[PDB]
């Protein structure tokens, strides 16, 4: 996943 | 020019995330709705907003506002590139630079809205976002789709008491 709401956070699939 | 304009200039910069993550979010063929608002980012956020003598109501109004504004950008994105494969980015996304940039942008617009509380919640806020976002997609030489992002996005500033 990747994330934007707040912070941008990155988990490798 | 407005006080805004430097929390619209952070709100409209930090729009631009946007490009990187569905760029990789293409090729990784991750969903554009899994965006990270989780209630781990959401207490995150108040508690930062709390650290910074803010309403996380609003600051969370705000945000939520935020990633509507970004994900439609991320959408539009896939719109052009299923039309038309070849205008994709070619470079793969810098995403390490980009989580530095969005930890700054972020502290940017907390510190920016609690700079401005007391303009936020006046009666001149209107006019003074609107003056805001013209300057700043004027400056930031910004297109149709990331001027009504930038509504979406700031569509709550005024909303402060």
């Amino acid at each position: 996943y990747l994330w934007t709401y707040y912070e941008l956070i990155f988990k490798p699939c | 020019t407005s006080q805004l304009a430097e929390l619209v200039d952070a709100a409209a910069e930090r729009l631009e995330v946007a490009d990187p993550v569905a760029a990789f979010k293409w090729r990784a063929q991750l969903p554009i709705e899994d965006s990270g608002r989780v209630e781990q980012q959401l207490a995150k956020l108040g508690e930062d907003a709390r650290s910074q003598h803010i309403d996380p109501d609003y600051v969370t109004r705000v945000f939520d506002d935020q990633i509507r504004a970004t994900e439609a950008i991320e959408y539009s994105r896939f719109s052009d590139w299923k039309l038309n494969p070849a205008s994709a980015p070619p470079e793969p996304p810098d995403l390490s630079a980009s989580r530095s940039a969005i930890d700054s942008l972020n502290n940017r617009m907390l510190s920016q809205i609690w700079s401005h509380w007391s303009l936020l919640s006046a009666p001149s806020c209107a006019a003074q976002l609107d003056r805001a976002k013209r300057d700043i997609v004027r400056s930031r030489h910004l297109d149709s789709l990331y001027q009504r992002a930038l509504t979406t996005a700031t569509q709550s500033y005024c909303q402060a008491l």
